[PDB]
């Protein structure tokens, strides 16, 4: 179970800081039309 | 079928004198029920403790005897278990307690003449409704 | 268009406010009388509130045989003495 | 172009047969979570008991059931709202005795409907449309919400959720009628009207466009061959379906602006669906349906029974006979 | 008639506040006239409870929800929570009503009458939503403006009278809280607590101490913050996160009352101490607890030794274990042993509810509060008739619990919504496609096939 | 020829603000009677002789809790003509007997054959195709079921639905508990029907309103179109894309997509009605024989499905005295079911 919990608190933080820095990376400028949105 | 003055006329006391109170009374005692008894005792039972109802049957036996006016008024002042053995008044709404129950603080005597009645008077209109429960809904 | 007056003419013309101005009131005074002098109960056969039960009977006047009906009915309407 | 910048740009395709995106991100691990553990449990788990009693209910195929009796069972009564993961149990067989497959199938659900919904804004935006069809959704994933979620938290207990099964979900909804009277609640008749009127005007769309279409086929083919994907020009005619709708009722209740037509289309049922969804949210804290019992007493005093007075007789049964073992004092506060 | 009308502002009717976007006087005026109606319900609802209270009867029977909230503070209350002098409920309604008539003038004035834009008038007043400088120092000088406010709170629970604290030793009085908690791992590490049952997350704080210090720390942050968002213009990695727009402002602050809003629901559905159930009635929990208590009591009365009645089920009738062995009441309320409250501690051990404590112990004061939790459980209809979905016309009451509860969460619903809306408006209308596809410039057109 | 028939056909076919035709003949006067009885009867008619209720606001009743009830259980299946037997002309009786149930339920009947002509008397002039009028055989397929058809075959009228809302609820409760209609798979298909019939409604005008084109300059979209235009006035083809990479699957052809929204709810209703047909006989789905032979033998053994039968039992008995007064079922407290405490 104890490798279990880690393995899965491991899983889930790789998800959740994939999410946050994609968010992160330009996502306004990533649409067909205008790109330059700061 | 109306609200005359024979459903209206109920046990003063126990020595078979009778008191007749007005359809004025009458609703006085259901509105300060509600006030001060209904979240107990809605329908004539007895929520905190189902096993003793409020039918006229079940205060006949009770000790001092309870289905007329005075029983129920001094119930009201100085309330006691079934078999009249203990004082019940530090955990049953009663003027004696009305310092702990503060919505007694507002009841006059005429107020409890009137709440006695209702409780005399409910069950000579719903008949088994009163005391009852959720089986005669 | 259908040729008929257009509706926000005629609800803002004095002709149409003049002759409502008594007739939606005359309707409404005349329902209002309808109920307040008893009529409705009559028509319709509906108890009054005094009228469901007789005084000690807790039974309801449910009717139970199809072509003597209407007998059941006023038989049970006489019974409330 | 760096490997991170390589990934988004994957990640963020809209080449992809299916949208990827950052909510996919979330969204296709936690739906592939729940989907393969309801299927196993579906099949093969144990009974669950639910009411926390030591009375266990068969839900899975294995176990006797058919498709409309199966479900995954809610977990148990004992467990409340506190969470329970596999690693929380002693062994495996505890988590299943007690339910655990529920919680990690639903949490794992809303999460991923919910990047689901996210998702929706996302390709939207990637495509250059308009953003809305996510608040559309917004409408079933509240619901989902409402029966999975917030009345657990209102009442205390997940194993008041919704099952995950046919029948199942019967039970639940017989069980709210008798605790909640919900079908004299004002948001769950408008929830009526959100879904009885959305299935009429998609009747009544779907008729009226397939009435007026443009003559292009013969009687031997499919008018379905008469519209051409991406033409430029509408296959219907707009004016004749109007002018047919308008004297079916009156001109002006009819719509000839095919804008203002599909919005109404989109906005009733989800609106109705909303009040729907807060109904069982609000109820959720036991503010329930009209209580007309008793309502109407005669001159003495007698109580004239009203339809009311008869749905409450049909709640009483439902509130006597359900938990039948759950119960010991008088009154089911939760 | 500037940008009031469609033609000229491209906004229908129905969107017709869309039409102040870009004007910040008169933008200014509907933000005052609307505080002038927040602080007009806030002012006028308390004289209207006031007017309809009965000193005697409980807060709870009375439909009260801003009495509550100035009792909570101290106010009017003394032991038990009994009320002494309704003369600050008065006060505080006036006043309110009072300043709502000076905010009004101001709306209305900004609104109808004041420069249309601030940006010909003042530097200062005036503003850009592009100008990140300027947007972080409005923003600046109201995280202070906020930081202050709980510092008000701190002052009163520290220098004026005290908070009412349900759990006073003799039954609950307002009390002078001298040691908040300051202690960084105590006051953080309930942000980092779970949500669910047992843990509670912030909601289950259950003493002044950490209330008053948490304030504290929320004081400082928001001051501290302020400063930097004044003195600060945002970082890079922060410009190219965001939309900058005045639409885009509005959906972040939307997307936080949401949060807000649910957080809120929770609180008062299950805190019992800066909600007290002696004014705003038991939560759901408690009730369910405290009926429970009751027929324990009633049959120990009768004989009954508790502790090895077995019930129906093999489960304790009354006694049980929660599945990590504390002693907990049986029946259906074993989900609900995560409940604290002042009534039930007493008969709290090491091992949950103490057996020689339930025989000896019980004090009528106990049986009396669980009796009336018992019988005022937050159930009811929503035309006011209290108790099960099945019960009779009689006891007109709904709980104050249910009423914020359910309130909020609809609340904090349809500003999900709106967050939304706006947010996806807000993106379309910066990309310059929120009134819909160009068609000599499709996006999809100049796209490869999927298949 | 131009006599009498083509003078009347001509002044019943004039374009006016509320079109006639020759379906108005049926249509008007069915339709008028049938919703003026319903609000005569819930504002003035009382339902104590033939179930024990009252029913209208004279007696005190809400917009919730009136109806128009339907006849006592002893008047079998009588068309209650008002000149009939059993009222003999006598309006007050007729009315305490039930006789606007009948009058509503018939009337109802004949104003919907009217509406039905009317689709199709309107799209003959206009020139359409006449998919309203086959659309609208669901809702006629519905109401004589459940109205007709049921009643018919179960004892009399009284067991049909009172008009009213509290009455149709308490209709929905006896279903549940009499004849476990929630494990009917035609109910199950009709369900499906409905709420697929409101998804697809939600879904088709969101993607439209969500892949307009711009065709104006304002903020407001909805002026951006002209009725008689050429143009499509959304994108099929983002439409087609953006759903085929949200969910898989997407439509292409138009045509179908609007057949396919006749189609959902029009067969979820007609299959809805079957099941009704069905349980006029009480031939129910009502147990799973497999489910009941394990269980009798096995007390180890439940399912939602024997914890549903439970709660069925008790509708019946905590019901049935008060729903079914002709019967005078007196069932002792003893004898009513009911799990541990409550
Ligand atoms: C940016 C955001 C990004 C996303 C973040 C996602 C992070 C993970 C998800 C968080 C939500 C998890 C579910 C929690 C469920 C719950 O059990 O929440 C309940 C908790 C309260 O916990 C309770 O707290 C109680 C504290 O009371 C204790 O302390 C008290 C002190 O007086 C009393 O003494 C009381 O008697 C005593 O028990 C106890 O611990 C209870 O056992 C415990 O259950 O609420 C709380 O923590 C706070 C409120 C939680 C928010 C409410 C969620 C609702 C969301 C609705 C969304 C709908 C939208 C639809 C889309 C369309
Ligand atoms: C397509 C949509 C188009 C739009 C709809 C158009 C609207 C038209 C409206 C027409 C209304 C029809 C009225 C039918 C009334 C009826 O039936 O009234 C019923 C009567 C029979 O009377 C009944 O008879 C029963 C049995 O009695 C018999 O048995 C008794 C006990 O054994 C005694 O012996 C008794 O003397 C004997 O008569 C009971 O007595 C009942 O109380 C009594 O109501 O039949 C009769 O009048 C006639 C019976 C023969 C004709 C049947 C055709 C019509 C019915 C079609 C539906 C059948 C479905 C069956 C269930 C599935
Ligand atoms: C909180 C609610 C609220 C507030 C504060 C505002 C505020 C505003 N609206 Mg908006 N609006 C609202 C809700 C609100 N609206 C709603 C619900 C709708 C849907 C119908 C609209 C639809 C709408 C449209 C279509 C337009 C506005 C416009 C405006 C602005 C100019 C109004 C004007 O010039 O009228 C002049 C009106 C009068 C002269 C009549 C009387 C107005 C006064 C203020 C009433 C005050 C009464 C009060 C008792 C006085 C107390 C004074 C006392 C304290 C001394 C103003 C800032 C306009 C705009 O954006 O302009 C750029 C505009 O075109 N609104
Ligand atoms: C503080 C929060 C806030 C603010 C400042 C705004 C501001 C705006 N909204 Mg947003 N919105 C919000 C919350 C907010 N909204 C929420 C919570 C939702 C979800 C429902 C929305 C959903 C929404 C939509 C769908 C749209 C907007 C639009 C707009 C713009 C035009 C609004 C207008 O003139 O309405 C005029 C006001 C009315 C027409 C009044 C509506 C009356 C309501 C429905 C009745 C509610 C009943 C009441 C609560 C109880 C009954 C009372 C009765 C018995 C007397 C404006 C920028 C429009 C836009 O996009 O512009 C860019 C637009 O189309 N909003
Ligand atoms: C935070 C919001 C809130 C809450 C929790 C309460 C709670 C309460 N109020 Mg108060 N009140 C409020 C705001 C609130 N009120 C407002 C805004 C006003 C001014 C109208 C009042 C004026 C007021 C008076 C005059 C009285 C109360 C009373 C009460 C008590 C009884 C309520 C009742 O019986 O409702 C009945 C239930 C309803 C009316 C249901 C309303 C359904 C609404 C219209 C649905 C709308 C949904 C949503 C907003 C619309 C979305 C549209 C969508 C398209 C986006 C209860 C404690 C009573 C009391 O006991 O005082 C001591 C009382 O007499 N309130
Ligand atoms: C927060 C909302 C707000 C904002 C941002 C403004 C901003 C402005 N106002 Mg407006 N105004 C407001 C509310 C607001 N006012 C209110 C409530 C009223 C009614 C009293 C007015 C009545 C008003 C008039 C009649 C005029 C303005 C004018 C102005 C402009 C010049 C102000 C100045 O330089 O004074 C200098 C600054 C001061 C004198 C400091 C005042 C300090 C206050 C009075 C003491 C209390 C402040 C403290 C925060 C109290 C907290 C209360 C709060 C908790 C409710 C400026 C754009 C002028 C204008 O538009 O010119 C064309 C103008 O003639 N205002
Ligand atoms: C009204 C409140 C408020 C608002 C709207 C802002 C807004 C902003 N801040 Mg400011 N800030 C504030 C108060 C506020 N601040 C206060 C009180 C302080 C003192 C503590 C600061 C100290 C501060 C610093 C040092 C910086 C900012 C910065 C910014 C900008 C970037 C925001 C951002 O990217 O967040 C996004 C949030 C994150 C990236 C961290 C969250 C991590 C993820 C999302 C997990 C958390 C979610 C989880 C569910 C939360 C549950 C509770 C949690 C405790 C577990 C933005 C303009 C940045 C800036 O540009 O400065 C010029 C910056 O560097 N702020
Ligand atoms: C802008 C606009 C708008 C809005 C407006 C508003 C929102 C306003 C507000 C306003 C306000 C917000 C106002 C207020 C006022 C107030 C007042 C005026 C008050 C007074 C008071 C008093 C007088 C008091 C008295 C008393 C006392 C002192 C004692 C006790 C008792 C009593 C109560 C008697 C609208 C939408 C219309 C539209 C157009 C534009
Ligand atoms: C007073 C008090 C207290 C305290 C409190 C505190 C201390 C609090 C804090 C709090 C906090 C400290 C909070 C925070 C929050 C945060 C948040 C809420 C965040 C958010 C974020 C976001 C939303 C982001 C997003 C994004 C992403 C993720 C990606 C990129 C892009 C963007 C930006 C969009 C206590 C309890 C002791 C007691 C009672 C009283
Ligand atoms: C039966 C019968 C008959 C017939 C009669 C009739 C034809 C009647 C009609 C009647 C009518 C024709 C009536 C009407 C009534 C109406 C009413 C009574 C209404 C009310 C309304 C209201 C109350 C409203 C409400 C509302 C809504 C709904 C929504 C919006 C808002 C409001 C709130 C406004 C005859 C003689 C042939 C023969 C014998 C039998
Ligand atoms: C619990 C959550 C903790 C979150 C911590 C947040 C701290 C914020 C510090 C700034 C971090 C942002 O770091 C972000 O990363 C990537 C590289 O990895 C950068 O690189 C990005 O550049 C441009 C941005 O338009 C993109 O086109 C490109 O695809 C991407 O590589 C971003 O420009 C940078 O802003
Ligand atoms: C019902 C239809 C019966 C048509 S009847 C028909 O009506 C004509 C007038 O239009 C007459 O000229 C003709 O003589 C007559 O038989
Ligand atoms: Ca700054
Ligand atoms: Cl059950
Ligand atoms: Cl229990
Ligand atoms: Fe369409």
């Amino acid at each position: 179970m104890e490798t279990l919990k880690i393995t899965v608190y491991i899983v889930v933080t790789f998800f959740v800081l994939l999410f946050v820095f994609g968010f992160l990376s330009g996502d306004p400028a990533r649409n067909p039309k205008r790109k330059d949105l700061e | 079928a109306e609200l005359t003055p024979e459903v209206l006329t109920v046990p003063l006391n126990s020595e078979g004198k009778t008191i007749t109170l007005t359809e004025k009374q009458y609703l006085e005692g259901k509105r300060l029920f509600q006030y001060a008894c209904a979240s107990c005792h809605v329908g004539g039972i007895t929520k905190t403790n189902p096993s003793l109802d409020l039918r006229t049957e079940t205060l006949a036996l009770a000790t001092p005897p309870r289905d007329n006016i005075e029983g129920l008024v001094d119930y009201m002042k100085n309330p006691t278990t079934y078999d009249g053995e203990q004082e019940i008044a530090e955990v049953h709404p009663s003027l004696r307690s009305a310092d702990i129950f503060p919505k007694m603080r507002n009841l006059t005597e005429k107020d409890l003449v009137a709440i006695a009645g209702h409780i005399l008077v409910e069950p000579k209109i719903l008949g088994d409704k009163w005391g009852g429960g959720k089986v005669y809904y | 268009t259908t040729g008929e007056r257009p509706f926000s003419d005629i609800i803002t013309s004095v002709r149409y406010w003049v002759i409502h101005s008594i007739t939606i009131p005359a309707l409404f005074i005349a329902g209002w009388l309808f109920v307040s002098t008893g009529l409705a109960y009559d028509v319709f056969g509906t108890p009054r509130p005094d009228s469901y039960y007789a005084q000690e009977q807790r039974s309801i006047p449910l009717v139970t045989d199809r072509f003597e009906a209407k007998q059941q009915v006023e038989t049970f309407l006489e019974q409330l003495k | 172009a760096n490997l991170w910048e390589r990934f988004c740009n994957w990640v963020t395709s809209t080449d992809n047969r299916l949208y990827v995106g950052w909510f996919g991100v979330i969204m296709i691990p936690t739906l592939l979570a729940a989907t393969i553990c309801f299927v196993i449990a579906f099949i093969a788990a144990p009974p669950v008991d639910i009411d926390g009693i030591r009375e266990p209910v068969s839900g899975s195929l294995l176990y006797g059931n058919n498709i409309i009796t199966g479900a995954v069972v809610p977990s148990s009564n004992a467990i409340g709202l506190h969470f329970y993961p596999i690693w929380e149990a002693a062994s495996l067989d505890e988590w299943l005795y007690n339910g655990g497959p529920y919680q990690l199938i639903i949490f794992h659900f809303l999460l991923g409907a919910s990047c689901y919904m996210g998702r929706q804004w996302e390709l939207s935006y990637r495509l250059g449309m308009r953003p809305w069809i996510c608040v559309a959704y917004s409408a079933p994933l509240a619901s989902a919400f409402a029966v999975f979620l917030i009345y657990p938290i209102g009442q205390g207990s997940f194993s008041d959720g919704m099952p995950l099964g046919i029948s199942g979900t019967f039970n639940f909804m017989i069980v709210f009628q008798a605790e909640h009277n919900i079908l004299m609640h004002p948001f769950h008749q408008l929830g009526v009207a959100g879904v009885f009127g959305g299935a009429l005007f998609c009747a009544m769309h779907g008729s009226l466009v397939t009435s007026s279409l443009i003559r292009e086929t013969t009687e031997t083919e499919s008018a379905n061959y008469g519209y051409k994907f991406g033409q430029e020009e509408e296959t219907y005619n707009i004016v004749a379906a109007h002018g047919y709708f308008g004297r079916l009722i009156f001109q002006y209740a009819s719509f000839n602006n095919s804008r203002s037509l599909h919005f109404f289309l989109a906005a009733w049922p989800v609106v109705g669906v909303w009040f729907a969804a807060l109904g069982i949210s609000t109820m959720a804290f036991n503010l329930n349906g009209f209580n007309f019992n008793h309502s109407v007493i005669d001159a003495k005093g007698n109580v004239i029974n009203t339809w009311a007075d008869i749905i409450n007789r049909a709640n009483l049964g439902m509130e006597v006979m359900h938990e039948r073992n759950a119960h010991n004092f008088p009154l089911d506060l939760a | 008639a500037t940008n009031r009308d469609q033609e000229s502002s491209g906004f229908a009717w129905w969107a017709g506040n869309a039409r102040l976007i870009n004007l910040s006087g008169k933008l200014l005026g509907a933000h005052v006239a609307h505080a002038g109606l927040i602080v007009f319900w806030a002012g006028a609802m308390t004289l209207f409870e006031l007017a309809h209270f009965i000193p005697e009867k409980p807060m709870y029977e009375q439909g009260l929800i801003l009495i509550p909230h100035i009792a909570t503070l101290g106010w009017g209350v003394g032991p038990g929570g009994e009320v002494v002098d309704t003369f600050p409920f008065f006060v505080v309604g006036v006043v309110h009503l009072i300043s709502s008539a000076v905010l009004g003038f101001g709306g209305v004035y900004h609104a109808i009458r004041g420069p249309e834009t601030l940006e010909e008038y003042s530097s200062f007043f005036g503003y850009d939503w592009k100008d990140k400088n300027k947007m972080t120092t409005i923003l600046g000088f109201h995280l202070i403006v906020l930081g202050i406010g709980a510092l008000l709170l701190v002052a009163k629970a520290m220098f004026f009278g005290g908070l009412y604290d349900t759990w006073a030793p003799g039954g609950g009085d307002v009390r002078v809280i001298t040691n908040p908690t300051l202690d960084p791992r105590v006051i953080f590490g309930y942000l980092l607590k779970s949500p669910f049952g047992g843990e509670g997350w912030i909601v289950s704080v259950n003493n002044l101490e950490d209330v008053v210090g948490g304030h504290i720390w929320i004081g400082l942050i928001c001051i501290a913050g302020g400063i930097w968002h004044i003195l600060t213009t945002p970082f890079g990695w922060a410009r190219r996160a965001f939309i900058w727009s005045g639409e885009a402002y509005l959906s972040y602050s939307l997307g936080a009352l949401s949060m807000m809003g649910f957080i809120a629901t929770c609180f008062v559905w299950f805190n019992n101490t800066v909600y007290p159930s002696e004014f705003y009635g038991p939560t759901g929990p408690e009730a369910s607890q405290a009926q429970a208590m009751t027929f324990l009591i009633r049959d120990q009365k009768l004989g009954a030794n508790v502790g090895s009645a077995q019930g129906p089920t093999g489960l304790g009738k009354y006694l049980m274990r929660s599945p990590t062995g504390e002693i907990i009441f049986g029946g259906e309320t074993m989900r609900f042993w995560d409940f604290r409250g002042p009534w039930l501690e007493p008969l709290r051990g090491p091992n949950g509810l103490d057996l020689n404590k339930i025989k000896n112990d019980i004090q009528p004061w106990q049986e009396r509060r669980a009796a009336e939790y018992m019988t005022h459980a937050p159930l009811g209809s929503l035309n006011s008739v209290g108790g099960v979905a099945t019960e009779i016309n009689s006891v007109n009451f709904v709980s104050p619990r249910s009423w914020l509860a359910t309130s909020h969460f609809v609340l904090a619903f349809f500003f999900l919504v709106g967050h939304l809306w706006h947010a996806g408006r807000a993106r379309a209308a910066a990309a310059g496609f929120e009134k819909g596809i160009d068609r000599e410039s499709e996006p999809v057109l100049s796209m490869p096939s999927l298949d | 020829e131009r006599g009498w028939f083509d003078i009347l056909d001509d002044w019943l076919k004039r374009d006016r603000f509320v079109f006639v035709g020759w379906s108005g003949i049926l249509l008007f006067p069915c339709a008028y009677l049938a919703l003026g009885g319903w609000l005569t009867g819930t504002t003035f008619v009382t339902s104590w002789y033939t179930h024990g209720l009252a029913s209208s606001y004279l007696e005190g009743c809400n917009f919730l809790t009136v109806a128009v009830s339907t006849p006592a259980n002893s008047m079998g299946h009588s068309l209650l003509l008002l000149w009939g037997p059993e009222a003999q002309g006598d309006f007050t009786r007729w009315c305490q007997l039930g006789g606007l149930w009948t009058f509503i339920a018939l009337h109802g009947a004949f104003g919907l054959i009217g509406f039905m002509l009317r689709q199709f008397e309107i799209a003959r002039l206009v020139g359409v195709r006449p998919y309203n009028a086959i659309a609208f055989s669901a809702p006629i397929a519905v109401f004589v079921s459940v109205f007709l058809i049921y009643p018919l075959g179960q004892s009399s009228w009284f067991f049909a639905p009172s008009f009213g809302v509290a009455a149709i609820f308490r209709f929905l409760l006896f279903f549940q508990g009499f004849h476990n209609w929630t494990l009917n798979p035609f109910h199950m298909m009709g369900v499906a029907g409905v709420l697929g019939g409101a998804l697809l409604c939600a879904i088709h005008g969101a993607t439209v309103e969500n892949t307009l084109f711009q065709d104006g300059e304002g903020a407001s979209t909805f002026r951006a179109f002209n009725p008689t235009q050429a143009e499509e006035t959304y994108s099929m083809v983002t439409a087609n894309r953006f759903w085929s990479q949200i969910f898989g699957i997407a439509f292409s052809n138009k045509r179908w997509l609007h057949f396919f929204m006749l189609f959902v709810p029009v067969t979820g209703l007609w299959m809805s009605a079957i099941g009704v047909v069905g349980l006029a006989l009480n031939l129910r789905s009502y147990d799973f024989i497999s489910q009941e032979i394990r269980a009798a033998e096995d007390p180890e053994f439940e399912t939602f499905y024997t914890k549903n039968l439970l709660l069925n039992e008790g509708i019946r008995a905590w019901m049935a005295p008060q729903d079914q007064p002709h019967e005078n079922f007196v069932f002792p407290e003893e004898v009513l079911p009911r799990g541990n405490a409550l």
